[PDB]
RNA sequence: UAUCUGGUUGAUCCUGCCAGUAGUCAUAUGCUUGUCUCAAAGAUUAAGCCAUGCAUGUCUAAGUAUAAGCAAUUUAUACAGUGAAACUGCGAAUGGCUCAUUAAAUCAGUUAUCGUUUAUUUGAUAGUUCCUUUACUACAUGGUAUAACUGUGGUAAUUCUAGA
RNA sequence: AUUCAUAAUAACUUUUCGAAUCGCAUGGCCUUGUGCUGGCGAUGGUUCAUUCAAAUUUCUGCCCUAUCAACUUUCGAUGGUAGGAUAGUGGCCUACCAUGGUUUCAACGGGUAACGGGGAAUAAGGGUUCGAUUCCGGAGAGGGAGCCUGAGAAACGGCUACCA
């Protein structure tokens, strides 16, 4: 390779970005950031082909350098800034916040909500360990680390970050009967009230997740992300509620209520 | 002849091909770390030489019109505040920072000093930066200390509750 | 003019770039041609904002004429229009002009020559002239 | 480098070129349905073979399978939209047994001739290629349109066409000028 | 769209090939220079050779200025406009091209790092050093030339340099 | 699952270190200093809080050849101990034992008009050819080697030396 990869082409970019194969040969490559290369949505493409607010790369970059938008409470004037799942980006113009959530079909859906949901967000703990000077800490999916966590937080948990302070207001653990969000694989964007788990000592645990339609499926432990307790959510569910309806029923429901 | 510079330190009267690097005479590196093979003339004066660059250390009694009767003036004075202060040699508190020597140049009929920017000077802005860094360090230290104290007392009360629970249990 | 039924649809009002962008639909049956200046001033007079605040481009004429579709954006003021509109677009409209310069090959060759030359070059030119003289 | 743009073929040359029966039958159908060339029947047979193969590989699968139901429903919806089949028959026998003649006797080229607004299939073809006919709002210049009853609901003539008014035409204008010169 | 036909014999049935037939995001070639559409394109032989010209440079409110550049200075007795050149920082290890080598070697799927990576990362800094020290000692906080520039020279000469 | 991330204990540090950088706002009080204080922005850490990246590596799978049945060493040719080198694993390289490793389930050797894949052409099925080429991975940038800077190059629109 002789070095790191600095370019990305269309048809070689992840599917959920929804880039047309014409009108160019290269894709907006996200540089180092809080989220993975594949499981993230760059700000430029997000502004371009999801809101249609801007129609040019030059106009998008000018918007970014004029400090008219900000991410997670920070301006972050990066022309290809990557913002992935559970990312909050508020807009001072009309003060509308967009949460980058996953739709039922498996693409980066955008949810427009108000200032309270802009302030409060959710994160998934990746690992919990002890740093230098006997300081314990955690790792989140977006890198939003909080120092000195409460000792109950273990791996595969979820926390609420106020985006302003460094204190975890709410924490939700991992057990049977919890509202979850599968982020990975073919079930991208499904809520299925986790039932049980097969550990399979040695790694690669499996979790049985069943939607309200009693559609039960399985997923890797690395893909499930608990988002709240049964009933009420911690964050607003996207349109479709993550059901993944059968093909005949979905098609005739589109035909009826088109 | 043919413009091959003399390089000091070889102690030979002939020409050699030297692998010159950065910080080596008779070579300027166009790239970072670019070594270059260059033919360089030795450091022994001989018939091969065409010109000889010489410095006068002690002068004689005979005078030429182009060595002492005329002299080129200096173009730029000292630029650092410390440099000008130790070139003046007045005192530590003899306001050299504003007493620095001023040179005048004019384009047409209007004359201006256009005095350059002096560096390594004691400034209210630099003092303010010092105070701000001090304050940042101190408030960060106290914030970390209080966070550690709160975590310590949290762990202490959690431990007491756990001990009470496990003492009540297993009766 | 009269009964031109020129409309704009899919209008979005974004204060980010401080503009209102939409698709323009022009119906000119039995009409010869509608020009860029005619279309912009008509959109300006129906949006009561400003003559130069509107900028229209695209203008794909459907097969057989009669109808055309394009993009159109109206700024809140001429200052924002000048700031945000592309320089080539401003030159095409007449709101600005770019001074003619040397062609790409010529300026690249100039850059090659002065990248070969080290320093300002005045001293080198003086030395070359002195050597030519003597 | 440039991203690839896909292209596909649409017609199939038959395996044997000289059949006194196949060539003769395809000549009858081309002549009686107004078809200038043979590649057009070749491509219509290509589409017919594609849809028949889709029906066959749909039917080879067991009943009540959701994939079978969805694919059959989509195929039936498209075929009803084009309109070659009666909209009150869901036995799929007609769609599998659809022949080239039945498919061709429904496209707009036969429809215009049978409705009588062209008086000849060749005349209709020249009218289309000369653009003096619009099936709907947009003026069309291609013989192979396969209206989906949208143009039937929106039957009219092109605005800048004969009997559409607003333009005498070049030949009419010169004829009028010659008549005026002859009269005085 | 699970198909054949002509050819050994005077004639017949055969294993059998030679053909005929239909395709090629398979080429080349000969005859046709009428029209929307994106556009394959020196790969096969020669990863053979290259005359020429280009393809990597770089700025902000926020690193250093004075080509002996521009004009307002009116907040500067040290400036916060413009600031070409040069120093510093970063990039140039990306991209584009070709397929020579290469047969468990690449590569594909799947793993391991509890065997190691990490410019700018990135989420933030780290009250711990007045080392003959309760007083060699500035912390309202140190030192020099290497560059452009002022002039001098070398060869036909090179993105050449000795120089004070 | 570790001798794991950690904290402490006399010492080793020859010393790498914790704004001796710059813009932007500058409104409060007088113990008069322009003293005390007032907010943001590119530069950093000998640290981790995953990320863009590299590196080896596990299990299976590659065309034709027996007109290739044995192949693997002055001292690497499989393994054990120790050291060196490497960002660390490792015969990767050195010192010291056995004859150890592969093989008719095809090793080894030869050829390839061989870069490997997604994939391209007919499709009843099973298949037979092609993949230089629009994306991924690898190699090269006349043939070889060896290197500086750099986080990352055996780099060639970087250098050194020998060779069409």
């Amino acid at each position: 390779a002789r070095g790191p990869k600095k370019h990305l082409k269309r048809l070689a970019a992840p599917h959920h970005w929804l880039l047309d194969k014409l009108s160019g040969c290269y894709a907006p490559r996200p540089s180092a950031g809080p989220h993975k290369l594949r499981e993230s949505l760059p700000l430029i493409v997000f502004l371009r082909n999801r809101l249609k607010y801007a129609l040019n790369g030059r106009e998008v970059k000018a918007i970014l350098m004029q400090r008219h938008v900000k991410v997670d409470g920070k301006v972050r004037t990066d022309t290809t800034y990557p913002a992935g799942f559970m990312d909050v980006i508020t807009l001072d113009a009309t003060n509308e916040n967009f949460r980058l959530v996953y739709d039922v079909k498996g693409r980066f859906a955008v949810h427009r909500i108000t200032d309270e949901e802009a302030s409060y967000k959710l994160g998934k703990v990746k690992k919990v360990q002890l740093g230098k000077k006997g300081v314990p800490y955690v790792v989140t999916h977006d890198g939003r680390t909080i120092r000195y966590p409460d000792p109950n937080i273990k791996v595969n948990d979820t926390v609420k970050i106020d985006l302003a302070s460094g204190k975890i207001t709410d924490f939700i653990k991992f057990d049977a009967g919890k509202l979850v969000y599968v982020t990975g694989g073919r079930n991208l964007g499904r809520i299925g009230t986790i039932v049980h788990k097969e550990r399979h000592d040695g790694g690669f645990d499996l979790v049985h997740i069943k939607d309200s339609l009693d559609n039960t499926f399985v997923t890797r432990l690395n893909n499930v992300f608990v988002i709240g307790e049964q009933g009420k959510p911690y964050i607003s569910l996207p349109k479709g509620k993550g059901i993944k309806l059968s093909i005949a029923e979905e098609r005739d429901r589109r035909r009826a209520q088109q | 002849k043919q413009g091959f510079p003399m390089k000091q330190g070889v102690l030979l009267p002939t020409r050699i091909k030297l692998l010159l690097t950065k910080n080596v005479s008779c070579y300027r590196p166009r790239r970072d770390g670019e070594r270059k093979r260059k033919s360089v003339r030795g450091a022994i004066v001989g018939p091969d030489l065409a010109v000889l660059a010489l410095v006068i250390v002690k002068k004689g009694e005979q005078e030429l019109e182009g060595l002492t009767d005329t002299t080129v003036p200096k173009r730029l004075g000292p630029k650092r505040a410390n440099n000008i202060r130790k070139f003046f040699g007045l005192s530590k508190e003899d306001d050299v920072r504003d007493f620095v020597i001023r040179r005048e140049v004019t384009k047409g009929e209007k004359t201006y000093t256009k005095a350059p920017k002096i560096q390594r000077l004691v400034t209210p802005q630099r003092l303010q930066r010092k105070r701000h860094q001090r304050a940042l360090k101190v408030r960060n230290a106290q914030a970390q200390r209080e966070a550690a104290a709160e975590y310590a007392q949290l762990l202490a009360k959690r431990l007491s509750e756990r001990k009470a629970e496990k003492a009540e249990i297993r009766k | 003019s009269d009964a031109v039924t020129i409309r704009t649809r899919k209008v979005i009002s974004n204060p980010l770039l401080a503009r209102k962008q939409f698709v323009v639909d022009v119906l000119h049956p039995n009409r010869a041609n509608v020009s860029k200046d005619e279309l912009r001033e008509k959109l300006a007079e129906v949006y009561k904002a400003e003559k130069d605040a509107v900028s229209v481009f695209g203008f794909r004429t459907q097969f057989g004429g009669g109808k055309s579709v394009g993009f159109g954006l109206v700024y809140n003021s001429v200052a924002e229009a000048k700031k945000f509109e592309p320089t080539y677009r401003l030159v095409r409209y007449g709101l600005a002009e770019k001074v003619e310069k040397a062609s790409r090959q010529q300026r690249k060759q100039k850059k090659n020559r002065d990248k070969k030359i080290f320093g300002t070059g005045k001293r080198l030119a003086k030395k070359v002239a002195r050597r030519n003289a003597d | 480098p440039r991203a690839p743009r896909t292209y596909s073929k649409t017609y199939s040359t038959p395996k044997r070129p000289y059949e006194s029966s196949r060539l003769d039958a395809e000549l009858k159908l081309a002549g009686e349905f107004g078809l200038k060339n043979k590649k057009e029947i070749y491509r219509i047979s290509f589409q017919l073979s594609k849809i028949r193969r889709a029906a066959r590989d749909l039917l080879t699968r067991d009943e009540k399978d959701p994939k079978r139901l969805f694919e059959g429903n989509a195929l039936i919806r498209r075929l009803v939209r084009v309109g070659v089949l009666s909209e009150d028959k869901k036995k799929l026998d007609y769609v599998l047994a659809l022949k080239v003649e039945d498919f061709l006797e429904r496209r707009l080229q036969t429809q215009v001739y049978k409705l009588g607004l062209a008086k000849s299939v060749h005349h209709a073809r020249v009218l289309i290629t000369q653009r003096h006919i619009a099936v709907g709002k947009q003026i069309v210049n291609i013989p192979s349109f396969m209206v989906r009853l949208d143009s039937e609901k929106h039957i009219d003539f092109a605005p800048t066409s004969p009997f559409g008014g607003a333009r005498p035409g070049r030949v009419a204008r010169r004829n009028a000028a010659r008549k005026a010169e002859a009269s005085g």
